[PDB]
RNA sequence: AAGG
RNA sequence: AAGGUAAGUAU
RNA sequence: ACGAUACAGAGAAGAUUAGCAUGGCCCCUGCGCAAGGAUGACA
RNA sequence: AGCUUUGCGCAGUGGCAGUAUCGUAGCCAAUGAGGUCUAUCCGAGGCGCGAUUAUUGCUAAUU
């Protein structure tokens, strides 16, 4: 009877929104509000009713003209190294291996009272730039850890600061020397004599993770979280290529020492090797699971290494256009992957495992674990001389390593 | 994206559900669809309920009271047992909660043990990996014992705890990480007297780098 | 931004979590109590006189009490002056 | 409601003790320290009333 | 979207896991609600990790918690909703910061460690 | 109301200080909003009490009222019921002029309690059901005080 | 309230207050003189006198708080020095805090509880407040050590107390204050007085 | 039912 | 002189 | 216009009474739901 | 394969207290309710209003 109808009414789900109740009542044609009918009585009535019922082309041409001779020269350098007796190459190989295994924590300096997100060696291997989350970038002398020229920095956390390739060697200190990226996307240029930014590159409305110059020193590569990476031309003072190829945010960008290629490693878990001369994705990295947080083109010119959250460091061969070896480096998220700047002497890896490891570039076997620190190793860099290793960390300190 | 409920919210829900059930039962009784509830009687309640009847027929009243109590107990047992997980259904729930979704990714851990001669330890590793769906391989050498274990993060954590505390020469975690896809099957415990064929077997699955790391770490430990 | 309802199983926008939960667990006992209260306060007869009646009574009192009001003072009960 | 700042709550259980002690101070003020000591006698053998 | 000032923001899966762990901690009498209690736990070093919402207006009223977490070496994470975080804590009122305390012998220790490892590898 | 005022103002000042330490809302918009909220709460605390209806006396009733029995009724009957110690104290002997036992209140007497003519050789025991006990809320307060 | 109506009501209250005070004082003079009076008029007069006396007491306490202590330092020094010299002359040993293992601790507690219960010796009906207080007394008697521990805790740490109710025994010559202390504090005060 |  | 009326229904 | 008569007359008191179940609180037991902890087992 | 922890239901048995249990399209509340003690410390509901045989039903009597 009607008791069963009342039982049915209880089981009927009716929206608790007054506007939705009024809309449902009007849809059925019944009066929206009776006299003295509040929202609760309206809901009860609804329940009962329901129960009843051209610069790009010029830049590309310049990059090609700059890169082709360098690629050729690298080719004859490799041919000459092949002509070198195998005994000499082997001997210098174990000399390098013995030198690496003797590395010790040379120094330990508090960069700032906040975690240090990046560290970069100057081209003359005498100055070190550290990027901090406090919004301050600092320049440190390499042989002795002491602050020499602080920077006012950004307002948010600073992602990465990279020296100009010709800085401290050829161009004047008052010119552009450094490019720093922040957590708000702002990119600011710096000079070795002015604490305030020389210039403020704009256009990145979203956070940019890494910023690095082209080896020619004329183009600056920025990677945003807009699934995009941008190339900024210093001479033109305007971004050139806002390439959109990553499915997710783009974290790291690595340039080719020849200058012909550029590699972008993003949160898409896949990497892409764009062609700076033609603007087409020549080779598409695949195999990494989870976001890739590191990438660096080897000075050899045909090897690429990438570090991701898989606790792995995959080495990619450009000649075969495929991965060659997967290095299971560290037991936590890998961030910094970098080869020896001069040649393929070794591979340096850093991760959130508060440790760094060294691997032979050809053999991909461990040599020395740079154990130390007490916080996650955010970034690392090797000096152009090759015997200097700097590893910033979450421990608010950066450390130097030289053979002893 | 579920929303949790405060203790006051839970109390309100339970109270209003019980009140609705009580009102429904009272309406059923009053309407005539349900007989009125007889008083609940126990042994201590026997006289207070039917003293007049207990005097004339003591054993009959005792039998009636015990029959009512046994009816209540039988109803309780029938409710409990009716809603009981079948023995096979208990396994199905257990066989599923331990089956993590490796579609997103597989977690791989590599272990190196100095000595693995004990057959009981071998059986422990094999059974624990099999129950936890931890597909992998065990390669036995003179000093290197590569234990590649792949599966779910919960199973990986349990198995890591297994050899770290439950099972005892020492056990060292070489590398714990993730990969896109699995590369080994069930436990096999391959015997590898020499390094070359062990590396070849690891290359068959495409995971020779685990063997390389284990061998290099063992060599470094030996030199140290 | 739809969150599953823990009491009905449906989905509501997050802007209406707290109000939906408060309304959803509203006892009908509240409705019957409010209806009873409405019935009681709209059926009791007024006990005191209305305002105009109070004013008229006070005017009569002032007319018949010249020891308190007025200019001239007659006896307690007389009204002439 | 008011708070008592001056005077005592004579309805307290121990208010009898406070009153007697304060009155003893009064007796010290009135009799002085010499006549009171003569009346109370030496502390070794106190005098009777 | 969400305030970029809350950079260590958890995704949906980690949000669900964090809310489940917060509810379990509340059931185990191992949780402290509110930014003031989170600050007190951080100052006394009895906090496993700090979960705070990203809808706090202004967000600067809880942006001091990451600094205290860095000083005391305690993981911290940002959740996308201050209403779901409050519900996880067992309180109908929104909560913009909750602290999971340290209790020796607690059965939640393994889950707490797993959540700490997940959070500490997600900030960057 | 100054304790609640101090607590609320301290909470809002902590919020403002946390905002200020990051150099945000330099205009003072957060400060103005917090001050407005504080003033609104203070006004609410100072708000005059609402009109409250007078409850009339219940009309006298003579109709029969049915009251349930059971364990609760049994316990209330045991408590309020007449006790042998009180039944015997209500009985006063006829012509047995007793002696005054209480200076501070005359007429007070134990009646048949411990007196000749009571008819009981042994003294009546104290009924434990009439023992003094404290309230549940009072017991909670005492537990909290511990 | 508009200012003219507010001033009208203020004048009304002033006139009514004058009449009220005069009526209370005249009635009390009649009571003292022995004039034949009823119980209702005496109850109303007692209420009015309680209100007037308590207003005077509020004024007195406010004056004491505003004008500070009325005893100057010199008078206080003289009084304290006299008391100290008297106590030293008598070789008085100060009364110590009641020890936890005090021998006579239970006897004093029993005496205090019996003194508290003396107000109900001839009672026939019990108020709810009386019921609660007498239950407290019974609980303290049942567990003397817990009551003694609570008493020591109150004596050592308790410095803030709840409000006390005041009433006046209407002796026709003069009003006698009667103070109502909380039963929890009453047990501590009674034990302290006995000790 | 009867009385002024 | 009072504070000392039973309230009724019938005839 | 009372009063006389015939009748009633306890002319001053919801005097109610038991049983059970709900409800509160606190365990214990069984079953279900969702999570988890610790440990044992050779070829 | 057992064992066991927490929370939520559903029942069973047992104990305790009826000066208390509820209701909140009323208000305030972890962006801090409320603080006699321990206050650079405590951390959760409070208040107002309403219902009542200090939770509410039937059953049996007298009526």
């Amino acid at each position: 009877a009607e008791f069963e109808r009342r039982k049915r009414a209880r089981q009927i789900n009716v929206s608790t929104d007054d506007s939705e109740v009024k809309a449902c009542l009007r849809a059925l044609g019944e009066p929206i509000t009776l006299f003295g009918e509040g929202p609760a009585e309206r809901r009860e009535r609804l329940r009962n009713i329901l129960s009843v019922v051209n610069s790009l082309k010029v830049a590309r041409l310049w990059i090609a003209n700059y890169s082709l001779p360098r690629a050729m020269k690298r080719l004859e350098e490799a041919r000459l190294h092949k002509e070198i007796p195998e005994t000499t190459r082997t001997s210098q190989m174990q000399e390098l291996h013995k030198s690496l295994r003797s590395l010790n924590n040379f120094c330990s300096q508090i960069g700032d009272d906040r975690p240090i997100s990046y560290c970069h060696f100057s081209p003359n291997s005498k100055m070190l730039a550290t990027a901090c989350w406090s919004g301050l970038c600092k320049l440190w002398s390499v042989p002795d850890c002491n602050l020499l020229h602080t920077l006012r920095g950004h307002n948010t956390n600073v992602g990465a600061i990279v020296f100009h390739p010709k800085s401290t060697v050829s161009l004047d200190p008052k010119d552009v020397n450094l490019a720093s990226c922040a957590a708000d996307g702002s990119v600011k240029l710096w000079s070795l004599d002015s604490d305030e930014p020389v210039a403020d590159i704009e256009g990145h409305t979203v956070r940019v993770a890494r910023v690095m110059w082209h080896p020619s020193g004329r183009f600056l590569g920025t990677t945003c979280y807009d699934r995009s990476w941008r190339l900024w031309d210093l001479e033109a003072q305007e971004e050139i290529l806002h390439q959109e190829g990553h499915s997710m945010g783009v974290y790291d960008i690595a340039f080719h020492q020849d200058g012909s290629l550029a590699g972008t490693g993003g949160l898409d878990a896949f990497g892409r090797v764009w062609d700076l001369r033609t603007g087409r994705c020549i080779m598409f990295l695949e195999g990494h699971l989870k976001e890739i947080y590191g990438i660096n083109f080897s000075p050899n010119g045909y090897h690429i290494a990438t570090g991701s959250g898989d606790n792995t460091c995959k080495v990619w061969d450009l000649r075969q256009r495929r991965c060659v070896y997967t290095i299971p480096a560290h037991q936590n998220l890998v961030t910094g992957v970098k080869f020896e700047p001069i040649h393929g002497n070794f591979l340096l890896t850093g991760a959130y495992d508060n440790t760094a490891k060294i691997w032979t570039h050809p053999g991909w076997s461990p040599l020395k674990t740079l154990a130390g620190h007490e916080g996650k190793v955010m970034g690392l860099d090797i000096s152009s001389d090759g015997q200097l290793i700097a590893t910033c960390s979450y421990d608010r300190t950066f450390k130097l390593w030289m053979a002893e | 994206l579920g929303v949790y409920l405060t203790k006051k919210e839970q109390k309100k829900l339970r109270r209003q559900t019980r009140r609705e059930a009580q009102k429904e039962l009272q309406e059923k009784v009053r309407l005539g669809l349900m007989p009125p509830p007889e008083p609940k009687v126990r042994i201590s309640n026997l006289m207070r309920v039917l003293g007049t009847e207990a005097v004339q027929d003591p054993t009959k009243v005792e039998a009636h009271v015990r029959a009512q109590m046994a009816k209540r107990q039988k109803a309780h047992e029938e409710a409990n047992a009716a809603r009981k997980l079948t023995a096979e259904q208990r396994k199905v729930k257990k066989i599923k909660k331990l089956k993590e979704d490796i579609s997103q990714g597989v977690h791989i851990s590599v272990y190196r043990v100095r000595n693995l001669s004990n057959p009981a330890k071998k059986f422990k590793i094999e059974a624990n990996a099999g129950q936890l769906y931890l597909t992998g391989v065990v390669v036995l050498h003179k000093d290197v014992n590569v234990v590649v274990v792949e599966g779910g993060p919960k199973a990986q954590k349990k198995f890591k705890r297994l050899m770290l505390h439950r099972i005892k020469n020492k056990c060292v975690l070489v590398w714990e990480g993730t990969a896109k896809d699995r590369s080994f099957g069930e436990m096999k415990f391959k015997q590898c007297p020499t390094e070359n064929m062990a590396r070849e077997h690891f290359k068959k699955h495409g995971a020779e780098h685990y063997w390389d790391l284990a061998l290099s770490e063992s060599v470094l430990e030996s030199t140290d | 931004e739809y969150l599953v309802s823990p009491i009905t199983g449906e989905k509501i926008p997050a802007s209406k979590m707290q109000e939906h939960m408060r309304i959803g667990l509203l006892d009908p006992r509240w409705l019957e109590q409010r209806d009873r209260s409405i019935r009681e306060k709209q059926s009791d007869d007024e006990v005191y006189a209305p305002g105009l009646d109070i004013e008229s009574s006070l005017k009569q009192l002032a007319e018949r009490r010249t020891d308190i009001f007025g200019v001239e003072e007659t006896a307690i009960g007389k009204k002439i002056g | 409601n008011h708070t008592n700042s001056y005077g005592i709550i004579r309805g307290l259980q121990f208010a009898s003790f406070i009153v007697q002690y304060y009155g003893l101070v009064m007796d010290l003020l009135v009799l002085g320290l010499h006549r009171a000591s003569e009346m109370a006698g030496p502390p070794q053998m106190p005098n009777d009333f | 979207d969400v305030n970029p000032k809350a950079y260590p923001l958890a995704d949906a899966h980690l949000t669900k896991k964090l809310l489940d762990l917060v509810q379990q901690s509340c059931n185990y009498k191992q949780l402290r609600k509110g930014a003031n209690e989170a600050t007190k736990t951080l100052n006394r070093g009895i906090s496993e990790f700090i979960v705070m919402a990203a809808d706090a207006e202004p967000l600067e009223i809880i942006l001091h918690l990451p600094l205290l977490c860095e000083d005391k070496n305690v993981p911290y994470v940002f959740v996308r909703s201050k209403q779901a975080l409050g519900r996880a804590c067992g309180v109908s009122r929104p909560v913009i910061a909750c602290s999971v305390t340290i209790k020796e012998g607690s059965q939640l220790k393994q889950q707490i460690q797993s959540i700490q490892q997940s959070i500490e590898r997600l900030l960057v | 109301l100054r304790r609640k005022a101090a607590r609320l103002v301290a909470a809002k000042c902590t919020l403002a200080a946390r905002v200020d330490s990051f150099h945000e809302s330099t205009e003072g918009k957060v400060g103005y909003e917090l001050k407005d909220e504080i003033e609104r709460k203070f006004d609410k605390w100072q708000e005059p009490p609402p009109v409250k209806q007078v409850k009339p006396l219940p009309a006298p009733l003579d109709g029969q009222r049915k009251k349930r029995g059971g364990r609760r009724y049994r316990k209330m009957k045991e408590r309020l019921g007449l006790t042998e110690i009180r039944k015997q104290a209500n009985r006063m002997s006829f012509g047995e002029i007793e002696e005054d036992a209480y200076q501070e209140d005359l007429g007070f007497s134990l009646g048949h309690l411990g007196k000749s003519g009571s008819g009981r050789v042994r003294q009546t025991q104290v009924n434990e059901a009439t023992k003094a006990r404290i309230s549940k809320t009072l017991q909670r307060t005492l537990q909290k005080q511990s | 309230l508009p200012t003219p109506i507010e001033n009208m009501i203020l004048r009304y209250v002033k006139a009514k207050a004058d009449w009220w005070t005069n009526t209370a004082h005249y009635n009390r003079e009649r009571i003292r003189r022995g004039a034949t009076v009823d119980k209702t008029v005496c109850k109303k007069n007692l209420g009015r006198l309680t209100r007037l006396y308590l207003k005077a007491e509020q004024e007195r306490q406010h004056n004491y708080l505003k004008d500070g202590p009325y005893i100057t330092a010199e008078e206080a020094v003289a009084v304290y020095t006299t008391t100290v010299h008297w106590l030293e002359s008598r070789r008085f040993s100060p009364i110590p805090f009641p020890p936890l293992s005090y021998k006579h601790d239970t006897k004093l507690l029993i005496l205090a509880l019996e003194r508290l219960k003396e107000a109900y010796s001839v009672k026939s009906r019990l108020n709810q407040s009386q019921r609660e207080e007498l239950g407290l007394i019974e609980q303290a008697y049942d567990n003397p050590h817990e009551a003694l521990s609570r008493i020591k805790r109150h004596l050592l740490t308790q410095r803030a107390f709840k409000e006390v109710g005041i009433e006046f025994m209407d002796l026709y010559s003069h009003l006698v204050p009667v103070y109502d202390v909380e039963p929890l504090e009453k047990i501590t005060d009674a034990y302290l007085d006995q000790y």
